[PDB]
RNA sequence: GGGGCGAAAUGGCCUAGACCAUGCCCCUUGGCAAACCCAUUCGACCGGGUUUGGGUCUUCUGACCUCGUAGUCCGCGCUCAGCGGACUUCGACCA
């Protein structure tokens, strides 16, 4: 037998992709339809975003 | 050979190896009179089919009296004797922290102030 | 022993000799499991009266898998296996400018890429 | 690989070790033309119930021929075949002088005169 | 009972030969090594009965401990454990 030495360290981690989402618009005074294109048009605009 | 020191609390007795055996370890203590003192045999075995092991443990001290003192003439005669044995049946594959704990619950049954009561006034365990 | 650097590219791989004989010499890549690993037989050899001579070449790999990343317990085990031999018939009395010529020929048929489109698309050659 | 150097008197030969067995050692002499050329056969056994021992040595030479200088069109052709074996039956337990003497004996036998009188001129041995 | 033999001991047959009579050759398998049980001087005392005996995971194929049996290259070096180590096979209550 013979002497020896060693050493060793690591370091990893995995991958995971994902995806979140949000979408909004200005709140009006009576208006049923607040959809990313509000569908009513009283008077107004309403820029929404997605 | 093998010592062993074993502490009663303000004195301190010594085993000494006498009959070096694997199928049967005896040790003797030397303090004076070897004829009846406190002796000790230990045995390791398996079973079966190579499974488990089979560990056996006896302490045995038998008491002895003598007359020289007063009377003319009397040896020294041994009156009764005690026997406890043991008996441990640990499989190899098992659970190292399983063990200890059940080694500490031995530990702590045995110097509990319950058989120690059960030993001294003969009382049944029940505290 | 006798090595052998093969260059794929980016790596380099070793292949040591095993068994040393005249009539059968194999080569065997040394990286990781010995087993199902890549190996070479080599074989030359006369015919006939002492007239031309035989060469075989062949080359073997075969996969392995495992299951002890996440099965608890699957030992390597191969799955299919691939024998590529050759044959080389060229005799003695001949030319070394017609042979360094059809090594030539040979080089370039093997490094065009209809070879390699026969090979993995299994697309037969014709371009 | 093991290369063997003999001098003829104004040139050296070399003869190369190409079929590396136990029981059959075949060097080949590398000049030019391999097919055609120096070969020697070594073989070494034993006989019967372990007593002596065999040893077998044959070198062969074959003359070639080629007509390419002149002649259009004729590969290296082979003429004649010379073979000259050997047979050593020497037992171990024997002495070493008496081996030094016998191999100083057939040196001198085979450096001698007559014995290339013998093969030149074909006369029979006698002066 | 199941077989063998004319050898081998002799007698018929007995250049030779192949069969006969008593007549002689074997099987009546064998072994487990441990642990526990009885009535009592309310154990000494010999004898009997029960649970185990290469072993588990899917003892299904097939593998995971162990070895036994072989064949093959083998190292005269590469690996943190190291080492002398590799691959393929059949068996594993005992004569």
């Amino acid at each position: 037998s013979l002497p020896y030495w060693s050493r060793k360290i690591t370091l990893e981690c995995t991958p995971y992709p994902f995806t979140l989402r949000w979408e909004g618009g200005v709140h009006k005074d009576g208006i049923p339809d607040k959809v990313p294109h509000p569908s009513c048009d009283p008077g107004s605009e309403l820029v929404s975003y997605t | 050979s093998k010592t062993i020191v074993l502490s009663v609390g303000e004195a301190t007795r010594t085993l000494t190896e006498i009959q070096s055996t694997a199928d049967r370890q005896i040790f003797e203590e030397k303090v004076g009179p070897l004829v009846g003192r406190l002796r000790l045999t230990a045995s390791l075995r398996q079973n079966g089919a190579k499974t488990a092991y089979r560990v056996n443990l006896k302490l045995d001290q038998a008491d002895v009296v003598d007359c020289s003192t007063s009377v003319c003439g009397e040896l020294p005669k041994v009156r009764y004797t005690q026997v406890w044995s043991h008996d441990v049946t640990i499989v190899a594959n098992s659970t190292e922290a399983s063990r200890k704990s059940l080694y500490d619950l031995t530990k702590s049954l045995v110097a509990t102030s319950q058989v120690e009561d059960l030993v001294v006034n003969l009382v049944p365990l029940g505290r």
